[PDB]
C-alpha cells in the first residue's frame, strides 16, 4: 500500500530565557523515526527507531548539520514574523511545519506537501501542482510573493520529487508489526436499577481501532460513552467504550472490537465470576 | 489562538491494589507548546515524574505523556494537575481507577 | 532526510 516520509518542525522563542527551541521529528509512515533537539549544548540527530542505528556516522553528522543550519534559518524567520505582524519582540510565538512526500506501492510520488503554520494557525501551503502556494493572510503574501521571485517552488519539488522519494525507499528497505487487542468487559455500579459496562481493548498497534456495542443486533450510539484512543507508554495502546444498562440485561448486550491485526473481529459479552 | 489541553488520567496495566505499575497523564491538544505538568498522590505532589518527548498532530496541536511509577492501593487519591497559558487557573483531574 | 528550508 503507500507509504510516506514526513517532517514536523517547530520553532518556539522565549524572548529572555534563551535562544529559540527548534525540533525536527521525521515519520515513516507516521512513526517517528529520528529527532533533533536544539535544547542541548552539543545537540544532534538521534534515531528514534532502532532500524536506524544502521545509518553511519557520516548521516548522522549531515542530518545534524543540516537541522541546526534549518535551526539557525528559523531564529530570524521568528524576527521576520514580528515585523510582518507588528508584534512585540517579548512575547513567545511559535512556527510549524509540515513538509513531506507519500508515495504509492508503485513507487511514484502521490502528494507532496509543505505547510507551514503561525502560532496555530495555517499560513501559507504548497499547492498540489507543486508549484504555487496558498497564503493565508496578508503576511503569508509576502512570504508568497519572495519565494515565487526566488525559484523556491524549483528547489522544493525537486526535494519533493528526489531526495524525500529516494530516501523514503532507503528507510522503508531498512525498516520493514502489529499488535492484536486484547479484550474484556467490566461491571461496574450506577444509581441502582442501572450498571455500566466499560469494553477494554489493551495491548494493541497500531492504534487505530474501533469499539462498538450491540444490542438486538444494533449499534448503540446514543449514550455510548468512549475514551479517545490513548498510549500505555510502552508501544501498545488502549481504548474503552462503556454504556449503562437495566440491572439483570447484561447478557443481551455485546461488545464488538475491530483491528488490522485481528483475523475476525472479537465479540464479547460480561462474563460474571463463576 | 489557545488551545485548552485535554487530559485522560489512567494506568499502564490494569490496577490490582499492591500491585506495582505505571500511571500515566496523556495530555493532548492544546497550543502554545509550553505547558507545566504535575502528578499529585493525596494531594502532594510527586517528585518523579517522567515526561515523553512532545510531539504535534496535524491540526498544529501538541500532546505529551507524562508518567510515575505507582502501587495503587484501596485508599490512595492520584491526580494530574497542568498549568497552560490556555486556562485562569490549573485544571486538575484525578484518576478514576475504573476508567 | 529533511529539505533545507527557505526563510519566509
Amino acid at each position: 500500500g503507500p507509504h510516506s516520509l514526513r517532517y514536523f518542525v517547530t520553532a518556539v522563542s522565549r524572548p529572555g530565557l534563551g535562544e529559540p527551541r527548534y525540533m525536527e521529528v521525521g515519520y515513516v509512515d507516521d512513526t517517528e523515526f529520528v529527532r533533533f533537539d536544539s535544547d542541548a549544548e552539543n545537540p544532534r540527530y538521534e534515531p528514534r527507531a532502532r532500524w536506524m542505528e544502521q545509518e553511519g556516522p557520516e548521516y548522522w553528522e549531515r542530518e545534524t548539520q543540516k537541522a541546526k543550519g534549518n535551526e539557525q534559518s528559523f531564529r530570524v524567520d521568528l524576527r521576520t514574523l514580528l515585523g510582518y505582524y507588528n508584534q512585540s519582540k517579548g512575547g513567545s510565538h511559535t512556527i510549524q511545519v509540515i513538509s513531506g512526500c507519500e508515495v504509492g506501492s508503485d513507487g511514484r510520488l502521490l502528494r507532496g506537501y509543505q505547510q507551514y503554520a503561525y502560532d496555530g494557525c495555517d499560513y501559507i501551503a504548497l499547492n498540489e501542482d507543486l508549484k504555487t502556494w496558498t497564503a493565508a493572510d496578508m503576511a503569508a503574501l509576502i512570504t508568497k510573493h519572495k519565494w515565487e521571485q526566488a525559484g523556491e517552488a524549483e528547489r522544493l519539488r525537486a526535494y519533493l520529487e528526489g531526495t524525500c522519494v529516494e530516501w523514503l525507499r532507503r528507510y522503508l528497505k531498512n525498516g520493514n508489526r502489529t499488535d492484536s487487542p486484547k479484550a474484556h468487559v467490566t461491571h461496574h455500579s450506577r444509581p441502582e436499577d442501572k450498571v455500566t459496562l466499560r469494553c477494554w481493548a489493551l495491548g494493541f498497534y497500531p492504534a487505530d481501532i474501533t469499539l462498538t456495542w450491540q444490542l438486538n443486533g444494533e449499534e448503540l450510539i446514543q449514550d455510548m460513552e468512549l475514551v479517545e484512543t490513548r498510549p500505555a507508554g510502552d508501544g501498545t495502546f488502549q481504548k474503552w467504550a462503556s454504556v449503562v444498562v437495566p440491572l439483570g440485561k447484561e447478557q443481551y448486550y455485546t461488545c464488538h472490537v475491530y483491528h488490522q491485526g485481528l483475523p475476525e473481529p472479537l465479540t464479547l459479552r460480561w462474563e460474571p465470576p463463576p | 489562538i489557545q488551545k485548552t489541553p485535554q487530559i485522560q488520567v489512567y494506568s499502564r496495566h490494569p490496577p490490582e491494589n499492591g500491585k506495582p505499575n505505571i500511571l500515566n497523564c496523556y495530555v493532548t491538544q492544546f497550543h502554545p507548546p509550553h505547558i507545566e505538568i504535575q502528578m499529585l498522590k493525596n494531594g502532594k505532589k510527586i517528585p518523579k515524574v517522567e515526561m515523553s518527548d512532545m510531539s504535534f498532530s496535524k491540526d498544529w496541536s501538541f500532546y505529551i505523556l507524562a508518567h510515575t511509577e505507582f502501587t495503587p492501593t484501596e485508599t490512595d487519591t492520584y491526580a494530574c494537575r497542568v498549568k497552560h497559558d490556555s486556562m485562569a487557573e490549573p485544571k486538575t483531574v484525578y484518576w478514576d481507577r475504573d476508567m | 532526510r529533511a529539505q533545507i528550508f527557505a526563510n519566509i
